[PDB]
């Protein structure tokens, strides 16, 4: 370029530390800048590099994804394989745990490839290795998936039986309130006083979830609402209406929930526990699989569980049909959470009403006295 | 004989591969004393590194090289890894090669600067860097998830793929222990204890790590501290003071979940979380919710695994499931995942040896380990 | 239907709120259903309608952030507004202060609340009296505003004379250093003896900022550095070079401001004198208002001081491009604060790296004489 | 017509509402006699609060009844507010609303402790507190500005935005003037001089309150000092010696802003505001950097104000601007804050009766303020 | 072999290095006849200064050359040295670094003197200036510890913390032995006996050195002794009469535990010390409460270690034990610890040698002492 390029061959003998510095390729400097004629002779001999180099003198079947994941996996508890192998074959409930078999039958490759690994030892990889391991035990897929059974099972059930027993106790303490008849008896006459001379005059009776539309219903002063209305005058002359939020105890559990997940869980085990049924014809009944009974047998108690499951959630049916002809509403265009959630939201707003008639009611003393 | 270091800003993990537990757990903190030395004889050594500066801590000056992840000091930082192996490990890294963690979303220029480090003054014959976030699945069984990583100084939930970090769903949150420990101290003012020095900041910190949990509820849980005073408890000073802490038991590490209370705008843990999901696809967010894993030791707190679950049901859909896992070695999660990375066989091909380094120089470690 | 249609006719008085339900008609859930024997009479009375129907019958002029506020502003200097509305009139620089003036538009409410006041006197509290007499001035929000210039024009002016004289006399005093020169050739040799035979064999040049990196790059023994080794090569046949340091004396401040802070500040003044040019246009010019030549005369000097500051700053631009092409960087991605903080602090470690070297010889000294 | 009275640790300041220039000022002292009394004609009391007991110190103990904003006691303290109260003021206070001043960061006991004594053993109509540094920024007539205040134990930064503070950013240090007293007497042993009864802790406060001032490098000023004495000063004592104090006058004001000397490894105070600025929000700072108003009476030395203005500007960044204010009558910038809150008619409504401290106890304070 | 010098208020001991024995040990006083002289055969000295004044102690006015530790007139105590060194030691000091001692916060003057003293009078070719209660550390071997220094006028403790001494929490007392027998002389005169000379003052201190003890409880010991003549311990006069003190054997010594008995303002030595650890930091109290070391003359009286353990303990932590650690040889500790000190190889760089005082003057003994 511009006669500046006389490259100073130097090949050290002995290695040294090579700072790493931005490189500046003779070209955008090249041109007309600094450092075009360093006086690099000046310092150049042969003592100074004597005394500088002194200092500073110094898988073959599996792919990509699962090949390391196995052996990852493998390591994780780092234990070994053929005892493992026993576990899942004799349902050892102390080494076999949810997490570790969730997680493992996803690391399960495709059925196929199991298969020439066992027609196929130790020049083979620890992911490959494993994988004869597991191919020997007869229908893979289906065994581990039959594992997965009581870690679930006993799991589902105290799981949702709470939430199906409390549906049924809000029901029948709703049937028997005797102060939500009270307080619906109140509305549908004051309403029915507002309404006359309208589309509405003289209505016997009127659709659920009403009620907390009452507060978006002002008055002529902003203050006053027309559910606070009938707080405030209940409080006065119509005692003991106050008392159906706690006849009702149940309302936070059963409306959290509906009955169509119920029905789709339920549905659901029903099919995981006719594969075992299948599995059980397809493959007969040892010492060396001391899962035995561990899953036939274990199918004797849960259908005797499962059974109980049937009834009680027919229990539903029949009480919320009957319900939902006591509230004239078909159990098809609303739901246990749609017409619970509601209520619950009334409840709570209606306590919340009572609360602000307390708090108005302090500030018409405070000023009384004063 | 492969050595595995994991720097952290509290505590710094150090051991050798193919292990279950760490062989050297120390603080790193490095302090200098502050007076003079009228003791002839002794009194030498003025850098005092690791547990020797805990024990004197009453004449040193504490000063964390580590801070909200990023190095502050690479002067200091030399010294740890100089003790860790030499003194604590007792080890020539001449022979062993050498792996350590990083935090997610790290400057680009930190990173290369521990190539340096590991390769000229330590002179490793191979080192290679891994994310902090992954390796807590690596240890954890599973290959698949979401790690709610805490830790001193950083807080990051990294929605792991396949091993593979998601790069763009990675939420920071800048809240971890060191700024409970502090809130710590403002709060215990309120009583009539003050600490001030950072001798005084260890013993908040032990108070933190031993009479604080994580309560489910407030509306009810401040009604009862202030109406009964069932839940104080009695901690002994290294004066021998007995101070009783009681209502500030729970209100530490409540800052994790509602950081409004430290004035900062960002959301609690709870939240980052639920954000750092839905920024993944929708077909692989199935599998992510379910599988969340905590790690490092700020998630240690009694009642933080049902306090979260139940925190992030209310965001969560209806239908999804959430499954928070707490497994026994959060404190050292992210330790032996790194071991089982360097136990593998395949470990070999990626090593980022000595004679490679040279060639490329310290960019190497851009385009090898990633 | 099922005898439970005693229609009620209410006809009310006044007209009330309808509330509007779900209609509900007797057709339906008149078969057998809830609300057929509705006790409407045992709620039905005169007391009721005559109640229900009366409740549906169909500082002061500040909010209360200023009110307090402006209260809290007129009682801080406790002194009468009726001065203080000829004080801004007549531009009393005694009384008028650049934090009096400053606080006092924040006390000012939109211009709109000012009007209807003096429309609208001891009746009104202080802050609304306030208002009154400040409302009677016209013009308020751009009068007020007119006089915050001259109260601030001259503290800018002065404070941007040290930023940018420093920063020229910094390039000029850099432009001829030869010792610089020295210094830079030195590197560059030894740098290039070292990299020989690798990707920076023989450069002809290297970016700014890599000689604060020298320090970083260590020797076979731990306490030998290649910073220090040019300082222990300079002292002993290569002198002159030491007085590098002292032929720069303006860097610290140099480094201290960048460019692009000034270029913002120059534009907003540039914004405020335009302000005053349309006042002058919109607001005709005396002896009622002492402002005469206040502000129109000082615009005359303040652009004449003005145009001398737009070339001191394009001296910049065109002294810095010429020192961006002297040392190959566009002050693009190089700006005034980085790139001489980073010379800045290499000053510091040059003279830091003598002092060792001072150092460990007195130790080498002590040694020889024992 | 309110009351207003601003409790210090060193000394205490009263008097009315609407009002500047604190009338009824006293210090903060109580002494008790510590020989016997030969003397039957003369009427000797069993103790001495206030004015009285500094003047006869050479007999009396004085005792500090405040320390570093907490209350160590308070059977003396009774003393003091009645002191207040009915001599120095000569008003009834079972007529007029009290109001009070109080550090920030300080135990829910103390306070509380004060709603329990004015209301019954004093029986006010009403009694309001609010922290300290909040009444010192609109006495300097703004309402975005932070708040440095040094009295004789506390030393609070307090960040203000408006007429609410930020709880989130208030610090504190345990270095302020009452500190440096004790380390006046120290170092005044060097010289020959020794000082150790507390009769005579109080001839060293007026050593510093009239000799000290902050030296703007003292690095400088120590070589100056070292090389000719051109910085010595000389006190006379109340018996009638007279001392002699070189670098002295400058060494014990300085130990602010390096606390090393001191042994304690707290930041200096020029750094605790500057520390306590980055604890805001970032587009908050542009206003809290502009308004640093020095407040309190240990920030009175000669030269604090041009001494801070320095060192904050090394530590921040210089794209922001830096401006320490200092008022007149900065030394009693809390009072005058507080008076004018109690002038305002909005003010009457934000009162603690006695009917809401009868349903709620002390408690009451925590809830309100 | 170094030179040994423990200058003191009441009395001096001065011997040689890495000897165990104190060699020669007077009495610091130094007598003027103030009698007329008649015979004239027999030489006549001038001023009596060393033991040989308490000879003649009958006609001469015995002065104390140091007062409260800080040297009162510096006449005499060059006459004392020369008496030291020559007369006693026989010993050219031309040849023999001397060590000095010094106690904590006294005047600069002071130790700037004997080092001015020293060199130009006395010539020696080195110098030091030691604390003596650090220095009396060395003789019990130990390395922390809180020491107690009680001199005949000075009472200082100086806490030390693994070597680093703590400078802000040294407190000094200016009531020792000095000021307890002129308390004696005081209750001396409410049995009827009078002490008013300064030759009696002698007297009175083997009063105080023979029958003077500390009681472990003193409330007690009035009731006591008031009712019984339990302890009568008699005493003859030098003359030849004999005298009885009765309960003021232990009243002595209490005004060191209550110095309201003299009137002074100051703790005493049992809650200063306590005073002085509540100024360290809370880590360092716990090897501070179990490590009270105690030296000097006054530390000799029968029950003093007893009382101060009880009185600790009534202000230390219930849970903290306190050990009042007290050598037999109490008495020469400071001296004891300087033999040591100056016999250490590593001692040898630190000496004030002579070329360094010229170019530096009076002030070197600021630098290279603490
Ligand atoms: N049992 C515990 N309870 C609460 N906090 C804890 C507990 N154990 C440790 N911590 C906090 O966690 C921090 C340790 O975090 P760590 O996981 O070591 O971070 P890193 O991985 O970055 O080193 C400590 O500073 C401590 O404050
Ligand atoms: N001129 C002065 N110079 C230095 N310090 C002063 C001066 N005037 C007062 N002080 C200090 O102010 C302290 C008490 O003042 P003040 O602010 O009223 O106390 P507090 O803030 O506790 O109410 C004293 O300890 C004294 O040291
Ligand atoms: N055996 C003893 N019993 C009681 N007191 C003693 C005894 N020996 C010395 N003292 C006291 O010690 C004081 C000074 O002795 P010493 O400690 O040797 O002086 P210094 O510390 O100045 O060298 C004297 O006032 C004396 O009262
Ligand atoms: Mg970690
Ligand atoms: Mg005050
Ligand atoms: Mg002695």
């Amino acid at each position: 370029p511009f006669g500046l390029t006389p490259k100073k061959v130097y090949k050290p003998e002995v290695q040294l530390r090579r700072p790493n510095w931005s490189k500046f390729v003779a070209e955008d400097l090249s041109q007309d800048c600094f450092w075009t004629k360093v006086k690099e002779d000046r310092f150049e001999n042969n003592e100074l590099f004597a005394k500088l180099t002194l200092a500073f003198s110094a898988l073959k079947v599996l792919d990509s994804k699962t090949a390391q994941n196995l052996s990852i996996f493998l390591g994780s508890f780092r234990m070994p394989y053929q005892e493992i192998k026993n576990v899942i074959l004799e349902v050892n409930e102390a080494v076999l745990t949810e997490s570790m078999i969730q997680n493992l039958i996803k690391q399960m490759p495709e059925p196929e490839q199991l298969k020439m690994l066992s027609e196929l030892y130790d020049d083979l990889a620890e992911s490959e290795q494993f994988g004869v391991v597991m191919g020997t035990v007869p229908r893979l897929r289906p065994r581990l998936n039959a594992i997965l059974f009581k870690l679930q099972f006993s799991e589902q059930v105290e799981n949702i039986k709470p939430e199906i027993v409390s549906v049924t106790a809000a029901c029948e303490e709703l049937r028997k309130s005797e102060n939500f008849s009270s307080l619906l008896e109140l509305t549908l006459l004051v309403g029915n006083y507002m309404n006359a001379g309208s589309r509405n005059a003289g209505a016997f009776g009127f659709n659920i979830s009403f009620l907390c539309k009452l507060r978006d219903t002002k008055s002529a002063d902003q203050k006053m609402t027309l559910l606070h209305f009938l707080a405030e005058l209940c409080e006065n002359d119509h005692p003991e209406v106050l008392k159906f939020p706690d006849e009702l105890a149940h309302v936070e559990k059963a409306s959290r929930v509906s009955a169509e997940n119920l029905q789709k869980s339920l549905d659901q085990m029903k099919k995981q526990i006719a594969d075992v049924e299948r599995d059980v014809q397809n493959f007969p009944a040892d010492e060396k699989d001391k899962f035995v009974e561990k899953m036939t047998s274990f199918v004797k108690d849960a259908q005797e569980q499962y059974n109980k499951l049937r009834m009680m959630h027919s229990n539903m049916e029949t009480l919320y049909k009957e319900l939902g002809d006591y509230f004239v509403f078909d159990p098809k265009k609303l739901s246990v959470e749609e017409f619970f959630m509601d209520l619950h939201n009334f409840r709570n707003m209606f306590l919340q009403a009572v609360k602000e008639n307390q708090k108005r009611r302090e500030t018409e003393e405070k000023m009384r006295r004063a | 004989a492969a050595l595995v270091v994991d720097n952290g800003s509290g505590m710094c993990k150090a051991g050798f591969a193919g292990d279950d537990a760490p062989r050297a757990v120390f603080p790193s903190i490095v302090g200098r004393p502050r007076h003079q030395g009228v003791m002839v004889g002794m009194g030498q050594k003025d850098s005092y590194v690791g547990d020797e500066a805990q024990s004197k801590r009453g004449i040193l000056t504490l000063k964390y090289p580590i801070e909200h992840g990023i190095v502050t000091n690479w002067d200091d930082m030399e010294k740890i890894w100089h003790h860790t192996f030499y003194n604590e490990l007792r080890v020539a890294p001449e022979e062993h090669p050498v792996l350590l963690t990083e935090a997610p979303l790290n400057p680009k220029a930190n990173r290369e600067k521990m190539t340096q480090i590991m390769f000229e003054t330590f002179n490793t014959p191979a080192m290679y860097v891994a994310i902090q976030a992954v390796l807590s699945l690596y240890a954890s069984g599973r290959t698949t998830g979401i790690v709610m990583d805490s830790g001193d100084g950083v807080t990051h939930t990294v929605p792991i793929y396949e091993g593979y970090a998601l790069p763009h769903a990675i939420l920071r949150l800048d809240l971890a222990g060191r700024d409970l420990t502090d809130y710590l101290m403002k709060i215990l003012t309120e009583r009539g204890y003050s600490f001030t020095t950072t001798a005084e900041r260890e013993i908040v910190r032990d108070i933190k790590e031993k009479l604080c949990y994580v309560a489910l509820d407030f509306e009810q849980e401040m009604a009862t501290a202030a109406s009964s005073s069932s839940l104080e408890k009695s901690y002994e000073l290294p004066d021998g003071q007995v101070i009783t802490i009681g209502n500030e038991r729970f209100r530490c590490p409540e800052a994790l979940f509602q950081p409004s209370f430290l004035g900062m705008e960002s959301a609690g843990i709870h939240e980052t979380t639920f954000n750092s999901i839905m920024k993944c696809d929708v077909d692989i967010r199935k599998d992510l919710y379910a599988n969340t894993v905590l790690s490092g030791g700020t998630t240690m707190y009694p009642g933080i695994a049902d306090r979260m679950q139940k925190e992030i049901t209310a965001l969560a859909p209806s239908t999804m499931k959430i499954k928070i896992i707490a497994p026994p070695e959060r404190k050292y999660s992210v330790w032996i995942g790194g071991s089982i990375l360097a136990s593998l066989s395949t470990f070999q091909q990626m090593w980022i040896s000595k004679q490679e380094y040279d060639e490329s120089g310290p960019s190497i470690v851009h385009r090898k380990c990633f």
